[PDB]
């Protein structure tokens, strides 16, 4: 439930499972 | 309820159950001071940060409600301690949660240099084939006998004392240099103490760094000092990256004045073998700054940091704090 | 007389010693079928490493052999009983690399707990790690040494050296040895068990330090490998015939064994592209070099040369210091 | 200038050092009322042992004193705060007999478990033992060291030295210290408690190694002595004011404490025929000589003499190395 | 049921519950071979004995049904091993039940010689009063610093190895001499080995005896060898009384060539300060042969000896025996 | 219940309590 204040939503971290959510 | 932000991180599964009925938790997964959300800069009471982000005086002045900073770890050289005291901000850390993990990793690197094991394993994967005894003596040329050698330690702290005890079981002879300690500390542990850095380098066959990164020891192993070491010595660094000048170290490895070097921390991170002054240097072992990780150690340090925040919110500063490092500078 | 080095080419150390009492020669052979005919008829003594095996049929082909000296501590590649009947004495160098082997064993143990070889290998492949979450993933599996239990099979010269060094790190040490007397553990302050099964039940890391006799071939077989704990380690630096590699490979794949470090293998030389261990995760291998050192190499070669000289200028086996087939000798 | 030795007669070591910079004299006094009038008016520095106590009233009688050097490690017999206001610096020798005191502590511990002083004393009295049954009776009470728990109060220079030596015998070590930082026990691999009561509940032998400040006078009082286990030991080698001898005597008679070894007492010199411990079984006493050694005695006397010379030919307190009242100094 | 006799003893509270349904227990409480009852000499199958009685070949021939002798302890030098084998008698013992008790007692004696503690306690009881510092330096004159000294050990057995490990924690330098051991034993423990007895005495500051009393080392420390030791050395003996010539030792103490000596076993027992060659010798510490006693050790050795008898009666000799010392001589 | 075959019933060992049995 941690608030996602990730303003600069970049993708320099591929750290885990592959997200295949639709 | 107040707001608590994790400056550089995404996972908060451990801190959330503790700080759920006293504050609001958030994360920003930032890599620089310019990637912090505007809401954080205006409505943040406390913050948690790792070693991947550096804060200066200009960065601190942008906060309008910050009151406490907690560092998850033992080093705080990336935070301006004196400047934060003037502004009225307290700085805390976790002093000892990975003392034994770091000591074991230091011993692992020392043994790899004497009894060559990483290099032998690497050779087999490249396809090298050795059958006769003469071939064995050539691929593993350079191994030495540990007993009778001298080990030099710079900085006898928590980690430094742990390394000294384990090194005596293998037959090492231990010396150390520390100018901020009292008299008779070596008597209790049965060690030998020198008074100058130059004297330590003259009589050492292996040098390990365990000191802190203050403003009086930047580039401690510089070009001038690297020429005072013995012919064919080793070097292990697991404390900080700013204590060693990598440009001067590379030249020593090529000429052969230093037999080998094992490094865990570097000046520029992340580290890559294809970039930097150490692009092509023989006899080098590197690790990605992971001399502290453990399954038990990771959980212990995260829970302790979370409980430090809760005491500050529901108490008084700095009376309720246990590990405060800028108490003198605080006004 | 003539003295021959069965498997070797370099004789720079033995030559200055055996120059005024015998004639030195080398064969550089890899099998018993590559020995020159002159050696089989006019040889008094011989020197050999671990790379060649002699059987009873091979021994009968010699017509003047009187003494065999093994450069090292192991003699499982020579038929001891058969050589005694024919009237041949066998010698070895008992302790010249005790401390070198003990240090190498500790290096392998630390690599399994504090993953260091695997982390260094990952960087050379081009892996890049920047965030803390990436660090926790690449180095996932590291554990805390203090509080663990270490099991040792065979408390000999090397076994005792390993036990003393392991206590400084916080290990709890057990051992199993059925040929020792009573009270040896009292002096060193260790704990002793009576059965092999009991040792495997209560151990988190198993190290082999026994000898390869005829009663312990394939000691770690398929049946015994299922009696170990869930997620244990295994270190082998004694001999290759003590472990069944076919059963070990299956355990690594299924996950019952977290990792294994090996220095000796059933078939040598070792290659990652051949054998039952062609594709097995969490494996560390070295090319049978847990004994080499600059000082150790010179010491063992000089001692072996002086053993030959005493036999030639003395009487057998009264003048020999380290004889292993004295009972069988007639 | 004039330098005076308050309690002493021998000055063969200090004289060759302080001969070309000052004038040396001795008083051989046993109390503050036996100091010569010339000393009280024309003294710049002073040297003193532990046999004389100075209070604020005594300090005010000096008219030219500037520095006091204590030959030893303890300074509880000098009013530190009062001397700072008057402008007097106090120095000491921090570590010159760390290892001598640690060895003496271990000697007392072994005498309580493996009864050796009492057995030697019995033979001199004329006791004769011939049969095995007689041996079991005279030496009744000896125990096995391995598996026991050792409790330490105060982990300083001496405390750390004792802990390392005690682990070789199989002891289990705990300690209690409220003025230390976090993680000190991690480096040495010890166990730490948080309260004094918890230490006494789980200890079979208690040793005192703390300092005598104003918050721990009579630390082992009547109330706390009843919280120890049934049949425990007690060793004291730090100071005499930490133990209430009146309460200790009753415990020995009733049998709640099996034995006690003491090196320092509340009233000195000590005599077996006087005091609350006149008739108490299982007691070992020494005349406050746990620091003496041939090398240690010379080392501490030379260091103290050189501290005086630096103060005279320098500035206070910039040139001093071991100053204990720097904060209070004005 | 057969008869089992305790030659020198009166208490049988531990052995009785074990050997009650397989044999008949009895005791003699004898002090010499001439005080043994006639019934024992004719109808005894097994026997138990301590170190206080000696059996020779003539004594053994008087038994008509003896088959096994069990010695409660580790030493068996008071029994003629070879003669008993010819007559068809097996001898057993308890090898290791008081290894650690004896090692701790040896260290206690060593510390008393360096840090004088027994002598200081004895002086106070005599009425000596010391007040000034000068008096303290005089009564305790002779104490030395342990670190840097050399310790010599004769015989590296079970007890010898235990003493060596404990002595290294105090800073000692350890040497040993043993002609019946193999090669490389010192490599495992990290010690130093000499080849001759004379070389050990030349470079030692404290000598301890831990060997056995065979027929080739009677009076090992004789008059000739005692003059090869250093000026002002110590001597500790806790193995056997026949290894030291007390007549020559007394002269050395008086002249001052030996600073002190601690003894636990003597040639003639029981020991008295008013009789013998050591009637008036300075710097002497003696104990009444009690370096093995402990509450746990006493019970352990008595139960093990009783169970050895039961296996022999209800089994076969010497196949069922675990600790047999005359197996080669047995016919 | 140990049989007392102490033929030479001498008294060279005073090892314990005082026997006051009547
Ligand atoms: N994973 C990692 O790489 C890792 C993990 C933990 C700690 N560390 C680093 O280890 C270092 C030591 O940690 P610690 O817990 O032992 O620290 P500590 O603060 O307990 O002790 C540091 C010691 O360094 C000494 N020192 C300071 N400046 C010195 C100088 N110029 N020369 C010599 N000695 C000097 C101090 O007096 C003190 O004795 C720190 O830099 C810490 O950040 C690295
Ligand atoms: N570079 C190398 O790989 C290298 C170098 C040296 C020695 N080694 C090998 O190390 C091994 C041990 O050498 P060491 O000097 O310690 O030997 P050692 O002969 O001194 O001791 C061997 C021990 O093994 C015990 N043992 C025998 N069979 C056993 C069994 N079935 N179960 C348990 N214990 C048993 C013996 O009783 C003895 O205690 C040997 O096999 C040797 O060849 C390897
Ligand atoms: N011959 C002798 O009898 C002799 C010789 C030397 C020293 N000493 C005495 O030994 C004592 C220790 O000396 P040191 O060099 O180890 O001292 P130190 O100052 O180096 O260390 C003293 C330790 O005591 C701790 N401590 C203080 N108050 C405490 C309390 N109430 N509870 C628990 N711990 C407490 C301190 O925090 C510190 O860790 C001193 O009292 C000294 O005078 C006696
Ligand atoms: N309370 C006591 O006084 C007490 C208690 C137990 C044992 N002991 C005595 O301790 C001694 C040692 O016991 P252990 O268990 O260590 O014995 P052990 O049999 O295990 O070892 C004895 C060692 O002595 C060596 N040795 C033999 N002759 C020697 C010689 N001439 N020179 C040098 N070394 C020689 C042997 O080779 C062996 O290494 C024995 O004599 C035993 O009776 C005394």
């Amino acid at each position: 439930e941690a608030l996602d204040l990730s303003m600069k939503s970049v993708p320099w971290l591929k750290a885990g499972a592959l997200d295949l959510s639709v | 309820r107040p707001l608590v932000a994790l400056l550089d991180g995404r996972d908060c599964t451990v801190e959330m159950p503790i700080l759920k009925d006293v504050a609001t938790v958030a994360f920003c997964d930032a890599q620089s001071t310019q990637e912090i959300h505007e809401k954080v800069l205006n409505e943040a009471v406390g913050a948690l940060m790792y070693h991947t982000i550096t804060l200066t005086r200009e960065d601190l002045e942008k906060f309008k409600a910050l009151r406490i900073i907690v560092r998850i770890g033992s080093g705080f050289d990336n935070i301006d301690i004196k400047s934060a005291g003037d502004l009225g901000i307290a700085v805390c850390n976790v002093p000892a949660a990975s003392v034994e993990e770091t000591a074991d990793s230091t011993l692992c690197h020392i043994l790899n240099l004497y009894r060559r094991a990483t290099w032998l394993h690497q050779a087999l994967r490249e396809g090298t084939r050795v059958q006769s005894v003469e071939q064995i003596r050539e691929v593993a040329s350079g191994a030495a006998r540990i007993r009778g050698e001298t080990l030099g330690i710079i900085g006898l702290g928590r980690v430094g004392q742990a390394v000294a005890l384990r090194a005596k079981a293998f037959g090492f002879n231990v010396l150390f240099y520390d100018p901020y300690l009292s008299d008779g500390v070596e008597r209790a542990l049965g060690l030998q103490r020198v008074s100058t850095l130059q004297d330590l380098l003259f009589h050492s066959d292996c040098v390990t760094l365990h000191c802190g990164l203050n403003e009086h020891n930047h580039h401690l192993i510089n070009d001038f000092t690297v020429k005072q070491m013995r012919q064919g010595a080793f070097l292990v660094n697991t404390a900080r990256g700013g204590l060693v000048d990598e440009k001067a170290l590379a030249q020593a490895l090529k000429e052969g004045r230093i037999r080998g070097a094992a490094l865990d921390v570097h000046e520029s991170e992340p580290f890559s073998f294809s970039q930097g002054p150490l692009k092509d240097a023989p006899n080098l072992i590197c690790t990605p700054h992971a001399a502290w990780y453990s399954e038990q150690a990771s959980i212990e340090m995260r829970e302790e940091a979370a409980r430090e925040i809760r005491r500050a919110i529901t108490g008084r500063i700095p009376d309720s704090l246990k590990n405060c490092v800028n108490k003198d500078h605080l006004t």
